[PDB]
C-alpha cells in the first residue's frame, strides 16, 4: 500500500515516488553543469569536484562521450551514470550498424528516454537516479542538447544548464537567452561558446573555476568531445581574458 | 565428349548494307587465366568469307587446319577454284556445320560456338552462325556468348531487323561493334582489350583488322565510389 512510495506504482495521485526520488538522487551528487549549443558547436560544461589526492582526478567525469558525434554529460551517481552510457554507448554503433549513418541525439535521448518509462512502469526494475544531457553538431540538426531524466522525460533545448544550481545558470543563460534572443551562443569558435559558457558558468554560479573544476566538453560537427585543463586553463587564460 | 579448356572468348559479328563486320578478341582463355593474347578467333578463308570461332582452342586450331584443306581441296582438279569455283561463305559454313552436329550428335562434338563472316559471291553479306550444338541460325547481327548477350542487343539496337541492314554501313556498325568490344570489354572477365576486327564487303570484300585495343573507357567516376555501401571513407 504505502510501498507506492517503495516501487514504482501510481500514487493515489497517480504519482511514482521513487522517481520523485530518483529525481533526489541526481543532485545527490551535487554537481551542477550546462549545456550550450553554441553557433557552430554544442558546449558543455560542468563541475570537476575533486574531493581527495589519493584520486586519479583525471577518472573523474560525468560527461561522456557517447559517439563519434554524440557525448552526453550525466548528472547523477556514478555507477548509475557509467551505466546509461554504456546502454548508450550500444545503441549508436547499433543504430548505426542497422541504420547505416549514425544515430541522431535525441533519438539516443528519446531511446534512453523510453527506457527509464520501462522501469517506471517495470516496477522490480529501477529507473536510475541521473539526468542526462546529450549533445552533438548533428548532420540534420546540427548542434544540439537533448537531457533526459529518470523519468524517461526529455526535450530538445536551445541550451541547458543541470545540478543542483541549475535554475541560477537556468536564470542566467534564459536571462542571457532572452537577451540574446537566438537559441545557440552566436560564435564560430567554440572557445569562445566555451567562454561564453565559463563565463555564465562562473557567472551564475557566481563561482570561479581552475581547470581542475570544470568537467568541460565541446559537441562539434561530426565530433562530440571534450578538453584538457588546458584548454579549460586557456578557457581559464581567455575568459580571464574578457574579464 | 569434351570441355572448353583452351578457350576462346565471345564473338561479335553483323552484316551491314555494303558487307558484314565481325571482331573477336586476341586473347584467348585458359580458366580465370587470360592465358594467351596470341589468340585469333577470327579465321578468314578467302576474301568473301572470315570465321570467327569461340570456345576450344584446340578445336578451333583442329578447325582452321581443317580449313585450308577445303581451299587446297577446292583447288584441286578446279581452274576456277580462284573464280566461281572458289568457296563460298555459304558452302563453307553449310560444310562446317555438318560437322559440329554430327560431332554433337556423335557425342563427340568440337567444343566451339562459331559465326561465318561472310559476303557472298553475289556480295550477299553472309552472316552466320553455328554452335558446337551445330544448331545454327543468320540473323542481321551475330554475336556469341557474353557478347551474344551484351552486343546482339547493341547491334540489334544497330539493327532491329533486316530492313536495317541496307541502311547501315559500314562505319556505324563497325564503331558500335568496337564499342560492343568495349562494352564487352568492359563487363566481361574474359573480355580482352586487344581485340582483332575483320570486314567483309561486297565491295572491299575482306577488310580484317588486328590488335584493335578497346579504348573510351570511363573508368574515371569509380574513384567516387567509396566502400561497397555505408562507408563514408
Amino acid at each position: 500500500a504505502g510501498y507506492d512510495r517503495h516501487i514504482t506504482i501510481f500514487s493515489p495521485e497517480g504519482r511514482l515516488y521513487q522517481v520523485e526520488y530518483a529525481f533526489k538522487a541526481t543532485n545527490q551528487t551535487n554537481i551542477n553543469s550546462l549545456a550550450v549549443r553554441g553557433k557552430d558547436c554544442t558546449v558543455v560544461i560542468s563541475q570537476k569536484k575533486v574531493p581527495d589526492k589519493l584520486l586519479d582526478p583525471t577518472t573523474v567525469s560525468y560527461i561522456f562521450c557517447i559517439s563519434r558525434t554524440i557525448g552526453m554529460v550525466v548528472n547523477g551517481p556514478i555507477p548509475d551514470a557509467r551505466n546509461a552510457a554504456l546502454r548508450a554507448k550500444a545503441e549508436a554503433a547499433e543504430f548505426r550498424y542497422k541504420y547505416g549513418y549514425d544515430m541522431p541525439c535525441d533519438v539516443l535521448a528519446k531511446r534512453m528516454a523510453n527506457l527509464s518509462q520501462i522501469y517506471t512502469q517495470r516496477a522490480y526494475m529501477r529507473p536510475l537516479g541521473v539526468i542526462l544531457t546529450f549533445v552533438s553538431v548533428d548532420e540534420e540538426l546540427g548542434p544540439s542538447i537533448y537531457k533526459t531524466d529518470p523519468a524517461g522525460y526529455y526535450v530538445g533545448y536551445k541550451a541547458t544548464a543541470t545540478g543542483p544550481k541549475q535554475q541560477e545558470i537556468t536564470t542566467n543563460l534564459e536571462n542571457h537567452f532572452k537577451k540574446s534572443k537566438i537559441d545557440h551562443i552566436n560564435e564560430e569558435s567554440w572557445e569562445k561558446v566555451v567562454e561564453f559558457a565559463i563565463t555564465h558558468m562562473i557567472d551564475a554560479l557566481g563561482t570561479e573555476f581552475s581547470k581542475n573544476d570544470l568537467e568541460v566538453g565541446v559537441a562539434t560537427k561530426d565530433k562530440f568531445f571534450t578538453l584538457s585543463a588546458e584548454n579549460i586553463e586557456e578557457r581559464l587564460v581567455a575568459i580571464a581574458e574578457q574579464d | 565428349t569434351q570441355q572448353p579448356i583452351v578457350t576462346g572468348t565471345s564473338v561479335i559479328s553483323m552484316k551491314y548494307d555494303n558487307g558484314v563486320i565481325i571482331a573477336a578478341d586476341n586473347l584467348g582463355s585458359y580458366g580465370s587465366l587470360l592465358r594467351f593474347n596470341g589468340v585469333e578467333r577470327l579465321i578468314p578463308v578467302g576474301d568473301n568469307t572470315v570465321v570467327g570461332i569461340s570456345g576450344d582452342i584446340s578445336d578451333m586450331q583442329h578447325i582452321e587446319r581443317l580449313l585450308k584443306d577445303l581451299v587446297t581441296e577446292n583447288a584441286y582438279d578446279n581452274p576456277l577454284a580462284d573464280a566461281e569455283e572458289a568457296l563460298e561463305p555459304s558452302y563453307i559454313f553449310e560444310y562446317l556445320a555438318t560437322v559440329m552436329y554430327q560431332r554433337r550428335s556423335k557425342m563427340n562434338p568440337l567444343w566451339n560456338a562459331i559465326i561465318v563472316a561472310g559476303v557472298q559471291s553475289n556480295g550477299d553479306q553472309f552472316l552466320r552462325y553455328v554452335n558446337l550444338l551445330g544448331v545454327t541460325y543468320s540473323s542481321p547481327t551475330l554475336a556469341t556468348g557474353f557478347g551474344a548477350h551484351m552486343a546482339n542487343p547493341l547491334l540489334r539496337k544497330v539493327v532491329d531487323r533486316e530492313s536495317d541492314i541496307p541502311k547501315t554501313t559500314v562505319q556505324v556498325a563497325e564503331e558500335a561493334i568496337v564499342n560492343a568490344m568495349r562494352v564487352l570489354y568492359y563487363r566481361d572477365a574474359r573480355s580482352s582489350r586487344n581485340f582483332s576486327l575483320a570486314i567483309i564487303d561486297k565491295n572491299t570484300g575482306l577488310t580484317f583488322k588486328k590488335n584493335l585495343q578497346v579504348e573510351n573507357m570511363k573508368w574515371d567516376f569509380a574513384k567516387d565510389i567509396k566502400g561497397y555501401g555505408t562507408q563514408k571513407i
